[PDB]
């Protein structure tokens, strides 16, 4: 609604991401259904792990990312599903784009973010079944390479960050499945999935 | 030459670690 | 275990000698490429090569008048340590 700098933009996105990451883990069966509880976000059913270590890893991840969004340093936030052999299978990719105050305009972008969630809910329909034994990682693409980025993310202790290898990024013959694009003045975000040729 | 991609050093807990109460 | 093309260790000192002593504002991409080289020495279980590259870099970068290189080395070392602190439970002793 009201008050604070470019860091409701940041807590909006972070909250959105917490829900997004949780729901991706549910719809792509990365963890058993057992650990999940139905819940309500953006006036839309979502799903949310209450295994507290998983919840912490995701929380710690996004807390580290907050600072980079506050100053709009992030090109994309990628949820990578790896197979049981550590090989990238598919990529949920949030592309985020840069462009006074806020008021009840915010409760307009809360609305636009519901469609993303719904897109994720029913996205088994546009994507091949995933192979079993998958895990997941988080990649952050920054706008340009900058030490200020690596010093802003290395906040949370016991949770350091590294520069990803090519074995962490590369996906061969990747097919593109766009889920949702969105233009407000504050936020311009695309969600698209990069999917391997075969699994 | 790809120094704009960051990643947690730590992995999320595995399917195993979870499938064990 | 590769720094911008260099695999062997006498090659990697060639580069860092060249890069630190010629240039006067190091490109940020370069400083991160070196952090990645370093963090790769840790995964690859080569602490001797890690102490050796850190010891070298400390000589040239701290003997600079240009606080640019003094702070480069402070950024590099800080990143190596958080990663050694979490995979070995210790920090490099730097004499
Ligand atoms: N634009 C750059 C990139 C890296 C640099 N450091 N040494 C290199 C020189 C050429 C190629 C290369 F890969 C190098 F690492 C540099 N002085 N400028």
């Amino acid at each position: 609604t009201q008050l604070n700098f470019g860091q409701v933009v940041a807590d909006v996105l972070c909250e959105f991401l917490e829900v997004a990451v949780h729901l991706i883990l549910y719809v792509r069966e990365v963890y058993p259904v057992g650990i999940f509880q139905k819940r309500k976000k953006y006036n839309v059913p979502v799903q949310m792990s209450c295994h507290p270590e998983l919840n912490q890893y995701i929380q710690d991840t996004l807390h580290c990312v907050k600072p980079l969004l506050e100053k709009n340093d992030v090109e994309k936030v990628v949820v990578v599903i790896l197979d049981k052999e550590h090989r990238p299978v598919e990529k949920f990719v949030f592309e985020i784009t840069q462009p006074i105050s806020s008021d009840s305009l915010l409760s307009h972008v809360e609305q636009l973010l519901a469609a993303f969630i719904l897109k994720i809910s029913v996205c088994d329909a546009v994507l091949d079944h995933n192979p079993p034994g998958c895990t997941f990682t988080v990649l952050v693409h920054t706008r340009e390479a900058a030490t200020r980025n690596m010093e802003k993310i290395q906040v949370i202790k016991d949770f350091p960050w590294i520069l990803a290898d090519e074995q962490d990024v590369h996906m061969h013959d990747p097919r593109l499945i766009p889920l949702k694009t969105m233009t407000s003045d504050i936020l311009k975000m695309q969600l698209y999935v990069e999917e391997r040729a075969h699994k | 030459r790809t120094a704009n991609i960051l990643k947690p050093l730590m992995s999320p807990p595995s399917r195993e670690e979870i499938m064990a109460t | 275990g590769n720094l911008a093309g260099a695999v062997e260790f006498n090659d990697v000192k060639t580069l860092l000698r060249e890069w630190i002593t010629t240039i006067s504002d190091p490109m940020e991409e370069d400083i991160l490429q070196v952090v990645k080289y370093c963090t790769d020495l840790i995964e690859e279980k080569d602490l001797e090569k890690l102490d050796l590259v850190i010891k070298y870099m400390k000589r040239l970068m701290q003997q600079s008048v240009e606080s640019v290189w003094n702070m480069a080395f402070d950024f590099i070392l800080d990143n190596v340590q958080v990663v050694l602190q979490q995979t070995y439970g210790s920090t490099l002793k730097v004499t």
